[PDB]
């Protein structure tokens, strides 16, 4: 996995 | 700040705060936005923890107390120490109905 | 220091400014604006543009840019009221050496 | 409710 910003509407 | 016999003084101020708030799931699901988790970005500084990243105004979340900027910390007795941004997802997309999520609120 | 074996607080740096310089590569500054004037706030109720992700190494990493600082001033050009994309279009045309102010405050 | 973030 990447170390990136990461955002998930739930 | 404040005023007190001619003294200019500063206000009280809640610096932290830890509240437990209860949303109601509805069609769409909880109107929020999460973001961060161990091995991800940070949201705010250092801190890889999970933190509210948008509430949809008028929405579930947003009848429930919550506000951006909260840190997510136990959602229904089970604590996101440590999680990972997608097993946070997976907790609050499988929390039921009614989410009773444990926050942590700063001040500005 | 202790105070009758009672930590005392440490000295602190509550908010500052700095004045940085970076200097543009491959046509860009390796940083993310956000915000403006009549945009949700980056921060709070602060309508201000604010560095989002300053790119790993890079030109503004370099120059001592930080997640989070406002941009005050750019080559001159005072960003208050600023609209986001009137802050683009200022990062864009600052040429070569972009100089910035910035407001820091400690989390 | 308009969120803006670009890459300069
Ligand atoms: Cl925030
Ligand atoms: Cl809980
Ligand atoms: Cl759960
Ligand atoms: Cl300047």
């Amino acid at each position: 996995r990447l170390q990136r910003r990461r955002e998930t509407q739930v | 700040f404040d005023q007190a016999n001619n003294l200019l003084i500063e206000p009280a101020r809640i610096e932290e705060e830890e509240l437990t708030l209860t949303i109601l799931r509805q069609t769409g699901g909880l109107g929020i936005s999460i973001a961060g988790g161990k091995g991800s970005t940070p949201y705010k500084g250092d801190d890889e923890g999970i933190f509210i990243s948008r509430v949809s105004e008028e929405g579930p979340a947003a009848r429930a107390g919550v506000r951006v900027g909260d840190k997510l910390l136990e959602v229904n007795g089970v604590a996101l120490q440590g999680a990972e941004h997608h097993e946070a997802v997976e907790a609050l997309r499988g929390a039921g109905t009614a989410v009773q999520m444990r926050v942590w609120r700063e001040r500005m």
